[PDB]
């Protein structure tokens, strides 16, 4: 079973900066089966990047995915106030336990 | 537009049964795979169940395997989640998600993901 | 010698030209020729080699009687140059009722599975010596591609299956360097039953078109990343399906993400490869039996689901002649990688009750960028002239 582990459990950034979120798979996972989801505190999850590298429709070029095998990364350059949410990496399509990551909260640093 | 509306939920007692309904609109229901994802309050997303376009292929999470049962009616464009033996750990907002596939001709191997999520339904077991 | 990399692009394919034919069954009526099944072609940098799973006996032999069983202790992997029939001077390189052979540019790697069905052992013989071995992990019939594996930069990948032949099976992709298993990746993706893959180098990775014995008459695709050992899996998009049994052309379908559930309860070893968005695929002309063989290109058959616009159809074996396993093998050209395929021409028992043996011949076709004609190249052996 692919177990995903997001390294920065909680992230403290500032608007206009660049945030790097990482997802680590227990075994080698194809990029095709990793997706990044952003969830606001009171909204449904929203798909940002599918295939670990390709932005979803309507997603600004702010978000950029990368990685393959066991290491996957999510890059949010030029952060904005709406980009401070909980980010989940999900393995879907590879092995039947399509589990999500534990989540990564991006906070405004002061 | 593609929309999924989750029904059911409310308040139930432990050990009871419930039947959530996810009614799809805006796409051919039989052509896409359906998933159930729940989020406990204060906890991250948890994937529960998967069903294929014809219902032959079905997967369950270890937590809800044996208790829950996913089903779909392609004529009614509805996705069902029949829960049995509910416990306090089953209190969560339940999301109905549709699988989407994009070819990615650079790789040529059909990236697969969950794209369209409903607003969810709150299930409380107490 | 240097490690073979397959970095050249795929050659332009307008069709396939005849390349080789062994006439094994015709020669068996007048000589000592091995009884063989499940052949495949694999090439070293200089020349191509025949491979077959011999039955431990010749055709004009009392031991050739009842040679239809898949797994016997006497089955060995036979190896000689393409075009040389499997005579008494043939080399049996290993004991195997399941096999897979590849050349990395330096030495031959042979993956050979033998032993008990429930406790099979796969031996990994590289450069003529045993380097590694594995046991059965599902305690069912452990098997391999029955075709050539692919080595990229010294890393050979082999697809092994262990489990039910009519249900869920544990398919693992084994990454091998100089005979040593350096990694093992379970099958991940949309394919629900993968076995008997035809793997070709699609640089920088490996693409395998496999056979679904459980639920699909459409052929599973396995994309193997030989660097980070990641596996993606789907099905061939063309609505003209290459597995037999199958539905007819007007009722068959495929949607690239699940088995079509159209006479998918069995299968045959076959092949397919992508030419851009199109797919070049070969299949038996008969939808039910392994009789005849045809190759064609489906326009957008690799990218567009349920594509049925076929072109460049070639009859390799006509309707009235038995075909069998088919598979792909790649040849490094001067400037591009050429896709070549072989067809096994099974003869004998379980269809032909005139003889007690089950053997086969092979006919090899290589992709060509030029023109070609028509013709049929069957087994050509009169079953009434063969020894019983
Ligand atoms: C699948 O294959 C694997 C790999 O081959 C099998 O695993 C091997 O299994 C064998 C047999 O079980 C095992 O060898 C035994 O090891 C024991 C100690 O670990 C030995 O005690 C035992 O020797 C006794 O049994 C032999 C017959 O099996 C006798 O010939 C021998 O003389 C011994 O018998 C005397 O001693 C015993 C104990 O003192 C006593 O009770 C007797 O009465 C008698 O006095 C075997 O040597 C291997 O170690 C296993 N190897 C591995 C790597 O696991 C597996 O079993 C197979 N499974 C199936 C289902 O087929
Ligand atoms: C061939 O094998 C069968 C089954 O093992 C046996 O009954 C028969 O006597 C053998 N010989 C011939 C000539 O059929
Ligand atoms: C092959 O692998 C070796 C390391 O083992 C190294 O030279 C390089 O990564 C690869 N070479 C080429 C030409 O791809
Ligand atoms: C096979 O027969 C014809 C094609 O020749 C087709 O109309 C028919 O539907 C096919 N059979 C099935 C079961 O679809």
């Amino acid at each position: 079973e692919i177990v995903l582990t997001q390294s920065p459990g909680t992230l403290s950034l500032s608007p206009g900066e660049s945030a790097t979120l990482s997802c680590r798979a227990s075994q080698s996972l194809a990029p095709n089966y990793l997706a990044w989801f952003q969830q606001q505190p009171g909204q449904a999850p929203r798909l940002l990047i599918y295939g670990a590298s390709s932005r979803a429709a309507g997603i600004p070029d702010r978000f950029s995915g990368s990685g393959s095998g066991t290491d996957f990364t999510l890059t949010i350059t030029r952060l904005e106030p709406e980009d401070f949410a909980v980010y989940y990496c999900q393995q879907y399509g590879g092995s039947p336990p399509y589990t999500f990551g534990q989540g990564t909260k991006v906070e405004i640093k002061r | 537009e593609v929309q999924l509306v989750e029904s059911g939920g409310g308040l139930v007692l432990p050990g009871r049964s419930l039947r959530l309904s996810c009614v799809a609109s805006g796409f051919d229901f039989s052509s896409f795979e359906m998933n159930w994802v729940r989020q406990a309050p204060g906890t991250g997303l948890e994937w529960l169940s998967y069903i294929s376009g014809n219902g032959d292929t079905i997967y369950y999470a270890e937590s809800v395997k044996g208790r829950f049962t996913i089903s779909r009616d392609n004529a009614k464009n509805s996705l069902y989640l029949q829960m049995n033996g509910l416990r306090a750990e089953d209190t969560a907002t339940y999301y109905c998600a549709r699988q989407r596939s994009v070819y990615s001709t650079s790789r040529s191997n059909w990236s697969v993901f969950l794209d369209d999520w409903g607003q969810g339904t709150l299930v409380t077991v107490s | 010698a240097e490690y073979r990399n397959w970095s050249k692009p795929q050659c332009n394919i307008t069709g396939f030209a005849p390349f080789s034919k062994d006439n094994s069954i015709r020669l068996s009526a007048g000589g000592d020729i091995w009884v063989t099944r499940e052949p495949y072609v694999s090439c070293d940098p200089d020349k191509c080699y025949q491979f077959a799973l011999g039955q431990g006996t010749t055709l004009n032999n009392g031991h050739s009687n009842d040679t239809v069983h898949d797994r016997t202790p006497y089955r060995t992997l036979l190896m000689n140059e393409l075009g040389v029939p499997f005579h008494l001077g043939t080399k049996q390189v290993c004991i195997a009722w399941s096999s897979s052979s590849c050349h990395d540019g330096k030495a031959w790697l042979h993956v050979c599975v033998t032993g008990d069905d429930e406790n099979a052992t796969a031996s990994f013989i590289y450069n003529g010596r045993l380097v590694d071995s594995i046991g059965s992990w599902s305690k069912k019939i452990l098997r391999t591609q029955e075709s050539e594996c692919v080595c990229i930069n010294g890393t050979c990948t082999v697809v092994m299956t262990d489990g039910s032949a009519s249900g869920k099976a544990d398919t693992k992709i084994l990454f091998i360097e100089e005979g040593k298993i350096v990694h093992t990746s379970p099958l991940s993706g949309s394919a629900q039953h993968v076995e008997e893959c035809s793997c070709y180098p699609r640089y920088p990775g490996v693409r395998c078109v496999c056979r679904d014995n459980w639920k699909g008459s459409n052929r599973p695709i396995v994309d193997i990343n030989v660097k980070d050992y990641s596996i993606v899996s789907s099905y061939v998009c063309s609505g003209l399906v290459g597995d037999t049994p199958r539905k007819n052309d007007s009722s068959s379908s495929s949607h690239c993400l699940d088995p079509n559930n159209e006479e998918g309860g069995h299968g045959v070893k076959g092949w397919a490869f992508d030419d851009g968005n199109d797919v070049w695929m070969g299949r038996t002309i008969s939808e039910k039996l392994r009789s005849g063989y045809e190759t064609f290109k489906v326009i957008e058959g690799w990218s567009k689901p349920n594509s049925k616009l076929q072109i460049n159809r070639q009859v390799i074996v006509d309707r009235g002649n038995r075909s069998g396993y088919s598979g792909i093998f790649s040849v490094e050209g001067k400037s591009c990688i050429n896709r070549c395929f072989y067809v096994e021409l099974i003869r004998g028992r379980k269809q032909e009750t005139e003889v007690l043996w089950t053997s086969n011949s092979i006919v090899v076709f290589c992709g060509t960028s030029g023109t070609y004609g028509t013709g049929s190249w069957p087994d050509g052996a009169d079953i009434n002239l063969m020894p019983i």
